[PDB]
RNA sequence: UGCCUGGCGGCCGUAGCGCGGUGGUCCCACCUGACCCCAUGCCGAACUCAGAAGUGAAACGCCGUAGCGCCGAUGGUAGUGUGGGGUCUCCCCAUGCGAGAGUAGGGAACUGCCAGGCAU
RNA sequence: GCUCAACGGAUAAAAGGUACUCCGGGGAUAACAGGCUGAUACCGCCCAAGAGUUCAUAUCGACGGCGGUGUUUGGCACCU
RNA sequence: UCCUCCUAAAGAGUAACGGAGGAGCACGAAGGUUGGCUAAUCCUGGUCGGACAUCAGGAGGUUAGUGCAAUGGCAUAAGCC
RNA sequence: CCGACUUACCAACCCGAUGCAAACUGCGAAUACCGGAGAAUGUUAUCACGGGAGACACACGGCGGGUGCUAACGUCCGUCGUGAAGAGGGAAACAACCCAGACCGCCAGCUAAGGUCCCAAAGUCAUGGUUAAGUGGGAAACGAUGUGGGAAGGCCCAGAC
């Protein structure tokens, strides 16, 4: 009984979903994996952490050869 | 607006306050409790998932 | 005695069987045992059924196993509470999948079969049935 | 084997540009011939297409695929350029280096009407 | 050469099956290149016995659905996984 | 208005792999020199520049094939509450909810702009 | 100036014995002692290739398990 | 104290004594803006050289690599000058 | 020294097959989490501030982990619920098990599990019954010619056990 641990979890995962406002500044996603990336209108950080640029409703589609996730933007 | 007619036969003691706000928007209060609402498929999708503690008679 | 060379890890969690399994049909032998309920097929369970149907048969005929004590269950050595951890590595099993066939059979009579499936009854505590390949 | 070694070579240049959303300045080089046009943000549509295959522009250089005929081509589509009335451009070298035809074609782009 | 009464099952289900298999009726169902698609319910130990012959999945049958024969073959099945029962049978037309 | 060829958007494996055949008018690259602008932790190999003697071997493009991966059938399906129960290590009754699994069944694309050869 | 290493950091600076002991509380929480459950101490009950000269169906029984005495070994954590 | 995963109810987080592996940084170049490349693995041949040092064809493409324990990321690649 | 032949042996690896999960998801979820466009509803059940609290010691009926023995009036558990805060209502007696929300009396009506031989306050009906079990009213895997049946089958007044 040696092998008891977990990280302080970071809480990653989405927080401002799309359908949400983003107010001047604010993120779309907290996450540690670039699973929804930086589309239309929206950029990337230091720590794999992306915050949009653009602000409105959040529009989610699946684009790429490689079948990936991103983030985009509509006209809000 | 085409009330149709709404009895609660039992209360929402045992059960989830999602039933508790049920019982409690369609007015439903106590055992017997004959009620007057309007519907429309709202209130005909309410009628259908909590149709086990109420009664609805037309 | 079935039992893996190595296992992904030394101990696991105890695990669930529920509902319905996917072992229904028949794949390799001609006769087969169906255990409908649920329970657990201890590594010398396994090998102990092999054997008997070894002697059954007399070396006609060949043996097959679907399920796999690759599960090294812990269960704790008697007289140590629910704490300290989790308990010891002390055991391998199989547990029982509904429409399973667990031993297999060919090349002797249906009789014969059924023998060695009311043995292993004999030999097991689970509730059985008589099952043969099935014809697409 | 050059031809998708430099599509994979300009694919993040080319993404680069077109998720920027700036309209960009596309240059593609051969040996004999070349091509080349003024597009769109995303790249939906073009502006100006001039290249070495235009009657005028083939009948008036000696040589099609050659670095002087780039440059002819390049003073052509800028003018052009400003005739229509293109002003800002963010350049895309597609994939190449920055030398040779497509050096002196951006330069003479440059002098006939495009800010880079 | 097997004439099996069937009927047209109108609304199907889950809960129908269960129903279904209280009152002793199990489905299947009519397909095959083109066709369009019809499911019948069937009399399950009649089936089960037709079944047991051995050119159940060779040769032709012929189904009476609606007052009409059908001329199908077997392409497929599905069991209960630990019970004697034919999950779904198959039928692909002649 | 149509085939071939190139510069870029709509789908991002019903596009994608494979095998049977076609193109040098325009056209890609192979290719002549690389003394040059410019390169090698050795070679103009790679890139490239002044040229078009030839070129379709590899490649690109197009048709045929459903041989693969994929799409999804319809029946059928466990499980989620919800109220009821038992045979309570787990299974069932009235519904809303509903996966997969695959299968009888389809797809090699399809689509658009601009221009070069080709003829109204 | 921090192996203040327990590191949201009681101080600049700190180990033990009590069967010679004492106070305030607790069935929060343990033990003889005092319930539910039944893996197992331990007992009852599971075929039949065979030690059993063959032989199943007699000490009997190998490779191989469930209820239980609640009686033991345990589990839980309470009624006290 | 602080780290990699399932757990914990498909956002989140969720236990100690619910299985496995660690640190008390290092690189002034293992870096960045800007110029490049893309693995691992196995068959064939060759003086060294042997299964594998190195060279020469072919088969797969992230099964390689991450500066660590590792997950999730990553081809545009943070993977390799 | 390269070696010639075969041999109820093992299996790389691909095909015809078997697989698998807490630490894998080329599949896909449900209620819903997050939300954004509406019928009615809800004595405003939301937000800001200022005065004061308790507890940091919740249990049992409907779910998945370690647990544990796939045990428990079992647990750290994530949880709806009733109780807590509610007596009363049946349960042999035992809040939660099935309810139900009492503000107080009056020897007053439509009412929810327990409900309807006796104790006993509720039915000893008409149609089907079924059964030797006293099922109800507790021990399991095991079975064995008990027995309502129901369907299918194979010999058959040219002889069936
Ligand atoms: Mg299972
Ligand atoms: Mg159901
Ligand atoms: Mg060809
Ligand atoms: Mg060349
Ligand atoms: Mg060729
Ligand atoms: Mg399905
Ligand atoms: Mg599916
Ligand atoms: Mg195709
Ligand atoms: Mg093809
Ligand atoms: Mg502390
Ligand atoms: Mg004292
Ligand atoms: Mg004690
Ligand atoms: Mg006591
Ligand atoms: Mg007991
Ligand atoms: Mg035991
Ligand atoms: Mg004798
Ligand atoms: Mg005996
Ligand atoms: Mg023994
Ligand atoms: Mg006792
Ligand atoms: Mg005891
Ligand atoms: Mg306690
Ligand atoms: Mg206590
Ligand atoms: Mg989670
Ligand atoms: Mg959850
Ligand atoms: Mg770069
Ligand atoms: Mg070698
Ligand atoms: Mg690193
Ligand atoms: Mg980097
Ligand atoms: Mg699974
Ligand atoms: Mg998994
Ligand atoms: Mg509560
Ligand atoms: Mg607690
Ligand atoms: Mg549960
Ligand atoms: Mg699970
Ligand atoms: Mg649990
Ligand atoms: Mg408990
Ligand atoms: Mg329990
Ligand atoms: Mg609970
Ligand atoms: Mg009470
Ligand atoms: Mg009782
Ligand atoms: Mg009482
Ligand atoms: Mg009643
Ligand atoms: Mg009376
Ligand atoms: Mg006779």
């Amino acid at each position: 009984t040696r092998n008891g641990r977990d990280s302080e979890a970071k809480r990653l995962g989405v927080k401002r979903f799309g359908g949400e406002s983003v107010l001047a500044g604010s993120i779309i996603v907290r996450q540690r994996g670039t699973k929804f990336h930086a589309g239309a209108n929206v950029g990337c950080g230091r720590d794999h952490t992306l915050f949009a640029k653009a602000d409105g409703k959040v529009k989610f589609e699946v684009k790429g050869p490689k079948n990936r996730k991103f983030i985009s933007i509509e006209a809000e | 607006a085409k009330t149709i007619k709404i009895t609660q036969t039992r209360s929402a003691i045992g059960r989830l306050p999602k039933h508790k706000a049920t019982l409690l928007g369609l007015g439903l209060r106590r055992i017997g409790h004959t009620v007057e609402r309007e519907d429309t498929p709202a209130i005909r999708g309410m009628i259908n998932a909590v149709s086990f503690m109420v009664k609805v008679e037309e | 005695m079935l039992q893996p060379k190595r296992t992904k890890f030394r101990k696991m969690h105890k695990g669930r069987n529920r509902g319905l399994a996917q072992g229904t049909d028949v794949s390799f032998g001609s006769f087969g045992l169906k255990a409908v309920g649920r329970g657990r097929l201890t590594a010398r369970q396994i090998e102990a059924a092999r054997r008997a149907m070894t002697r059954a048969v007399k070396r006609q005929g060949k043996i097959w196993i679907r399920v796999f004590p690759d599960k090294p269950i812990t269960e704790k050595p008697l007289a140590v509470r629910m704490g300290k951890g989790k308990g010891n590595v002390e055991y391998w099993v199989a547990l029982i999948q509904p429409g399973k066939v667990l031993y297999e059979m060919d090349g002797v009579p249906e009789e014969l079969a059924r023998e060695a499936f009311k043995l292993a009854a004999a030999k097991l505590p689970i509730k059985t049935t008589f099952v043969t390949k099935t014809v697409m | 084997d050059k031809k998708s070694a430099r599509i994979r070579r300009a694919t993040r240049a080319r993404r680069k540009l077109q998720e920027l959303g700036a309209t960009r300045l596309v240059v593609h080089r051969t040996p004999r011939h070349i091509y080349a046009q003024v597009i769109a943000p995303n790249g939906s549509e073009v502006l100006v297409a001039a290249s070495t295959v235009e009657k005028a522009i083939a009948e008036q250089l000696k040589y099609t695929g050659n670095k002087d005929a780039a440059a002819a081509v390049g003073k052509a589509v800028a003018e052009r350029a400003l005739e229509k009335g293109i002003k800002d451009v963010s350049f895309d070298r597609s994939g190449f280096q920055y030398h040779g035809r497509v050096q002196a074609l951006a330069d003479a782009a440059r002098e006939a009407g495009l800010q880079f | 050469m097997f004439t099996i009464n069937a009927e047209v099952r109108k609304e199907q289900g889950k809960g129908a099956s269960r129903r279904l298999r209280a009152a002793n009726k199990f489905p299947a169902i009519i397909y095959g290149g083109k066709e369009a698609p019809l499911a019948i319910e069937l009399d399950h130990d009649k089936v089960m016995n037709m079944q047991a012959k051995a050119e159940f999945y060779s040769e032709v049958l012929t189904i009476v659905v609606d007052g009409k024969e059908i001329k199908v073959k077997a392409q497929d099945v599905q069991r209960h996984p630990y019970k004697p029962k034919l999950q779904h049978i198959d039928f692909v037309r002649a």
